[PDB]
């Protein structure tokens, strides 16, 4: 079906592909697009080797730091790190509070979007080595075992493998009942020591170039939800379908990782609610993060517990600590981001980020990319100077600095 | 309906550059700027999942830079002003009033073929007939009485855009082509026109859903065809800190669909209580949604700049001032909010009309002010008297 | 249709009937049973002018002044201005919230109560000059240019005119097919210098006694809305039709609101709502508090209680304190529209109680000091009456202080 | 098809005196002038809770009388013809197919509002403009167009061309001489079932229904009101219902529900059986039909045709057809009208036009009807033969 997943929420941190640790166990400065504090993210790797020994019964993990210090960066990284495909819902408690829907329903919803579900379905494939894209149309050589085997790929087909970035001398399957194309990476003709076997630089495929390979389908529970909506009724009724196919020995279930931000926002009701389902099997973790330290736990106005969260959660909770960054890291974050978005940018101009990072946050920092490389389009230059952070800063305020402005004359 | 209807864009030029007083906007440099890099954005579509909140204290054209940026966008782009506390209403849920302002700000271009009775009119002929010449040929057109008075209305005879049966319009003595220019007028009806369409003292004396759902069926079927054109506008929400957290819950829904116009919220508090809960925060709005906010300050008003608004209100409002008059409605505009200023001067109309004059006077300016106190002198001499 | 209007909340100013105020604009010291309050009133009269040049785009009136200053009986002198027949309707927010009903119910008949209906339909009338009262089948003469006509009317139309007190000389229509005679008022054969024409002593009816006479009835929509008793739409569908025909012209009133700051923000939405519509009345506040908080959200206080969206939209009018000697003119005026007579030093001491507590408590001190004079056999009232009824009954500040003071 | 597209009215008149030609119905005065009676009982409205039944062998006029009733009765007045066997059908039950034909019998005279905005033409006027447009009361130039005005250029200009909301320009005289901008009271009899078709969602519908309640629930409703308004004026129609005999019992019962309405219209049936089984039933009745339903018949008996009447009635048939054939062709037509039934004749008629037509003639002669009366045979000798082919 389709994957229905809030991409803007997870759209600020693409770069990041994992948590980027060696084999010891230690994390290196700069890894898999992750930069800055190293101990959190041993903390994560540990979390993530308690996961693959079956060891996290009922616990869940608590991401204690102030705003923009690679909270949800770090939930990703553990996301990538338990598999390229693992489900990933970042929530914030805020968004249970609805003014339509029940907070069950929204916990729920938010629950069933992070297990994901592994279908194994053999379904004949196109894999091949691409030679040529002669578009004569769009007719395409495959080289395999028997050898280049040219087929016309239809100019949709073509541009959805252009979606693909797929260039010549790629070992890739185009699905060819479903239409579709899909990267597996570049043929091993051209590993070189950064390349090795049996990864973007796949080999060239074994066998006649239309193979029924089982296609690995990554869905979500709520992603198989949506195309019945198009219920009570119909939540049971896909449950009973995934339960069979479990069975069966065609869908092999994969619980992900449920990071919901603004734990204080949420209720008595919603932490027995979330309790209640992390102690069960199937539940995927819990990643809670606060931006605050002991506070009343809404709905009871006399008491104060620890990061908001009542005493039965924040006992079997796992706590982890982040740190504040420090301008190099920053710059270094944002130079990353840069290359990710596309837009070049002087030192200066990063160093001056930076800066400006450090004082008001991260996330500030991070948007202002977007508008200073704009007016710099706007002002016809390709790379973005000091001046143009410095009108974006003066244009565009933070939140805190807004207020202030305000309170002066207030 | 009026208010500010004087400004038709943000007025800044080009590589924004505002150029000071043009289409309305006759300040607010960094406003104008920073309202044109987000307009820009819009165009080239990297706005999605953001929002803009202009902070400033009452008085600075805060509704004024949200009206000029729809208007930028385009000439028909729909803008839907609304408030904070509009919502919490006795008839709708909130749930319904913010429906109702989204579906408000989306709307709909859709050809519809109109043979305007159009003709670039060489002799002005008087119920009778109108001679009329277009590229295809030249006649005399018939028109009413009433029709012809509109014609002498508009500037004799530059034109005129006479639409079928119906009004004129001056262009120039030169709107050619078809004496039927059988043209598709491309009218921008928003989802909620069409769905009070499907569903007059109604309000002395809300709409279920499968109106809504039909509406958005046959609109969707029509943009398909080519017919409709969906072009999401600009929705203005004032006072946004009375907005409570359910409430924002649903604005960051919605904010989630293809659909969602681009949204601008006006706020002048600043660490303020959030209405649900009890946690402060900037603006009074959770930081979930102020964490994708593009924030834009108005700053406060100087003479020079409260004077030409004036002069511009003035001219809309077909009254005449002594410069005196000018000087001392400004320093009241200073001492006092805008908006009292521009009361004054309608009232001073009536007061100079009462005396048989032309042209208000100061006298009349005084006498007014006293007659009709303000925001600050009224509680002030309330609360003395407790 | 029996008319639904509060008599008692009017009434205790009856004796106002205008505005009061010249052409040129000024308003005269006394005029219409208006006294004082100058700068209030030419602020009305600008907002009457607006009205009837229908500028008051979505737009309302706050009046705003203490306790006893005539806030009240300045929307009456608007409403009156306006129209003698122009519908008024005050009411204070505090009944808006009643135990039952619904804030929604109850201002949408307030609302109601404010829009009038001009209904002029032609029936044939008996407009005639009395001649002669002759009660045998009541056989009445009424001369009129046809002449003297002997119509013979029935004992109940005969007790309808002595309910109307007409007399000889007097000139009344009787509307035929309804039987109901109405004094017009007297001839203008009798007018002296106050009798004069077209009033009380309306000239001779120019035509036959039987005149198909253009009557307007003056009724508001929520009196047919009570009369037909969904049910209040299908009014307004009927009402409508009406003014289609051609026979019903829309009259809107005034909608007095009284202690504003103690409504609901959802109240205040509705009546933003209402009043954005055209044909909506003028909605007038009235407020006593500074910036007392806005009702539900107890942290945004905004003047007068008016949330900031409404109040933008707002054209405040002060009103001022009355001074002793208006004071002692307003008593004295509320006196003689009650019948009451009463000395120039209990004048004066009544308006030392009223500037003391309120002008309300000086006007309701009248009645009780008339019934204790009428007792002791005096036909007016002395200083001894009102220094004997001021030590009788109180007044809220001074009894809740003689309470606090023991506690 | 185009049958009976010739019988405008009984054409008798004169205090219920048939003429034997009249307005093309010729033959059958005994019949006629009953019909007669029957159309003045219309107009007293003393015909409620009544039908009639015409019983008399086939092609003896029966549906001619019919169609001719409902002309008299008005030129407008909605004529239903249906079959007996029309009601066994799998789509709809007896009750829906019962209920349409009596929907579209009951007719409604919509005073459909037309603001007819027409003048005589004084000069065509390009085109979207005006058109300079005179009548008696004044000359008031119009709002016009060029599609239009292509119709009007198209049409006889200038010859009055009377305008009605900018559709139709009527080219008869110079007559649009009223008041520029009038107003008519459109007459439009459209019939119950027809406000239904239009209600109803669904052009091969035919190929790949049956009107749903609450459709009906509103159109009546509608119906009221215009009703009382004044706007539409219901005219009882004539409901004909061939081969009467081949309902059943069930539905005669039907009839009976709705021929006590304020709306039935005036039910005429026909039918060429005696004594026969009442359908759904072990009884016999006469006509087929039950005994409540028989007692309050208005029966009246068509009398079989004579030899003069049918060659009138083939004269006027072929004016139709725009045939011209000889005498002694006419004679051999009217002699197969008399040994087999007149639709037989008919069916050769145009049958042997083509026959003319094919040696590239102009009048068909007694050859070419002996021709086509061996080329396509009638119903009894097909079943004569083909029976004899069994045994
Ligand atoms: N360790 C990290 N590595 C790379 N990018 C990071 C890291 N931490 C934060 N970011 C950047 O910060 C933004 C996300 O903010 P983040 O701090 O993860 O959320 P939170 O404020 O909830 O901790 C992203 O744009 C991302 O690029
Ligand atoms: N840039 C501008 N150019 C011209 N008139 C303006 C401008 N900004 C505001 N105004 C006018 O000044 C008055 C007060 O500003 P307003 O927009 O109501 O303030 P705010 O929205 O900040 O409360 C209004 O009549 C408005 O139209
Ligand atoms: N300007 C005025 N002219 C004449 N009489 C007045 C005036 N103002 C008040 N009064 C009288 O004093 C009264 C009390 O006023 P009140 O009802 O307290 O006004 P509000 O409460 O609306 O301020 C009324 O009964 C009225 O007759
Ligand atoms: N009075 C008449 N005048 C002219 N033609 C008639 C007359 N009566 C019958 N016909 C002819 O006979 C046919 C009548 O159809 P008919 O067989 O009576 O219908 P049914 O199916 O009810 O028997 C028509 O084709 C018509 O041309």
């Amino acid at each position: 079906v389709k994957s229905t997943t809030k991409t803007q929420r997870i759209a600020s941190h693409s770069h990041v592909k994992g948590l980027g640790l060696d084999e010891s166990g230690l994390a290196k400065q700069a890894a898999s697009g992750l930069v800055g504090q190293e101990n959190a993210r041993e903390a994560c790797g540990v979390i993530v080797e308690l996961i693959k020994s079956k060891k996290m019964a009922g616990r869940a993990v608590l991401l204690a730091g102030p705003p923009g210090t690679g909270k949800t960066a770090l939930a990703l990284a553990i996301a990538q790190e338990l598999g390229s495909k693992v489900p990933f819902c970042p929530m914030v408690g805020s968004e249970v509070y609805s003014t339509e829907i029940k907070k069950t329903e929204v916990l729920m919803e938010n629950f069933r979007r992070a297990i994901g579900l592994r279908i194994k379905e053999t379904k004949e494939v196109y894999e091949g080595e691409v030679t040529e894209l002669t578009p004569c149309h769009v007719i395409i050589g495959l080289k395999t075992a028997k050898g280049t085997k040219q087929l016309k790929l239809d100019p949709s087909i073509f541009e959805s493998l252009q979606k693909e970035r797929v260039e010549a001398g790629d070992v890739i399957y185009i699905e060819a009942n479903s239409g579709a194309v899909k990267r597996q990476g570049r043929c091993d003709t051209y590993a070189t020591e950064f390349d090795l076997e049996a990864e973007e630089y796949v080999p060239l495929p074994k066998g006649d170039v239309h193979k029924k390979k089982e296609i690995i389908q990554d869905v979500t529970l709520h992603d198989l939800d949506v195309a019945n909506a198009r219920t009570d009724k119909l939540r049971g009724e896909i449950n009973k379908v995934v339960n069979k196919y479990i069975d069966q020995g065609i869908a092999e279930l994969v619980p992900g990782v449920l990071f919901v931000d603004e734990v204080h926002m949420l209720d008595i009701e919603c932490f027995t609610y979330l309790h209640r389902a992390l102690e069960s099997s199937i539940a995927p973790i819990v990643i809670f993060a606060s931006n605050r330290g002991n506070c009343v736990i809404r709905g009871t106005e006399d008491i104060t517990s620890p990061h908001g969260i009542p005493l039965d959660l924040l006992d079997r909770v796992m706590i982890i600590r982040t740190m504040l960054y420090t301008p190099q890291e920053m710059k270094q974050i944002i130079k990353i981001r840069a290359q990710t978005e596309g837009i070049n940018i002087s030192e200066e101009a990063l160093n001056h980020l930076g800066e400006i990072g450090t004082k008001t946050t991260l996330r500030y920092s991070v948007q202002l990319l977007t508008p200073a490389n704009l007016l710099a389009k706007i002002n016809g230059k390709d790379s973005i100077e000091k001046e143009h952070v410095e009108e974006i800063s003066e244009l565009f305020y933070d939140a805190k600095s807004s207020a202030k402005i305000l309170a002066d004359q207030q | 309906i009026g208010a500010h209807s004087h400004i038709r864009g943000l007025g800044l030029d080009d590589a924004l550059e505002p150029r000071q007083a043009s289409q309305g906007m006759v300040g607010q440099l960094a406003a104008r700027r920073a309202a044109g890099v987000v307009l820009e954005m819009i165009r080239e579509g990297k706005i999605a999942g953001r929002a803009v909140l202009i902070a400033g204290q009452p008085g600075t054209g805060k509704t004024a830079i949200a009206m000029g940026m729809a208007q930028a966008l385009g000439p028909d782009t729909p803008f839907t002003a609304i408030a904070g506390s509009e919502i919490f209403s006795l008839e709708m849920s909130k749930t319904e009033a913010l429906t109702q302002a989204f579906r408000r700000s989306i709307g709909v271009r859709i050809k519809e073929e109109t043979e305007i009775i159009e003709g670039e009119v060489v002799e002005i002929q008087i119920v009778g007939k109108l001679t009329l010449k277009t590229t295809e040929m030249e006649t005399i057109y018939d028109l009413g009485t009433k029709m012809i008075e509109s014609l002498t209305k508009d500037k004799v005879q530059a034109g005129d855009v006479i639409t079928i049966d119906k009004a004129t319009g001056k262009i120039s003595k030169c709107p050619d082509g078809e004496l039927q220019k059988r043209k598709e007028v491309v009218h921008t009806v928003s989802l909620h026109e069409i769905d009070v369409i499907n569903s007059f003292l109604a309000l002395f004396s809300e709409i279920k859903s499968e109106v809504r759902e039909q509406i958005n069926a046959k609109v969707a079927e029509w943009r398909e065809e080519g017919k409709a054109e969906i072009i999401p506008g600009v929705l203005f929400i004032d006072e946004v800190h009375m907005l409570d957290i359910e409430s924002f819950s649903f604005l960051n829904r919605a904010l989630e669909s293809d659909m969602a116009p681009v949204l601008i919220m006006a706020t002048n508090r600043g660490i303020t209580r959030i209405r649900g809960t009890s946690y402060q925060s900037p603006h009074g709005i959770p930081i979930d949604l102020l964490d994708r906010l593009l924030i834009v300050s108005t700053t406060p008003y100087s003479e020079k700049d409260t004077k030409q608004i004036l002069r511009i209100r003035c001219e809309e409002e077909d009254v005449e001032m002594s410069e005196d008059a000018y000087t001392v409605l400004t320093r009241i505009g200073l001492e006092t909010s805008l908006r009292y200023a521009i009361q004054l001067i309608t009232a001073a109309s009536l007061v100079c009309r009462k005396r048989k004059g032309t042209e208000v006077q100061v006298d009349d300016i005084k006498r007014v002010y006293s007659l009709f106190l303000d925001e600050s002198r009224s509680t002030q001499y309330m609360k003395e008297y407790q």
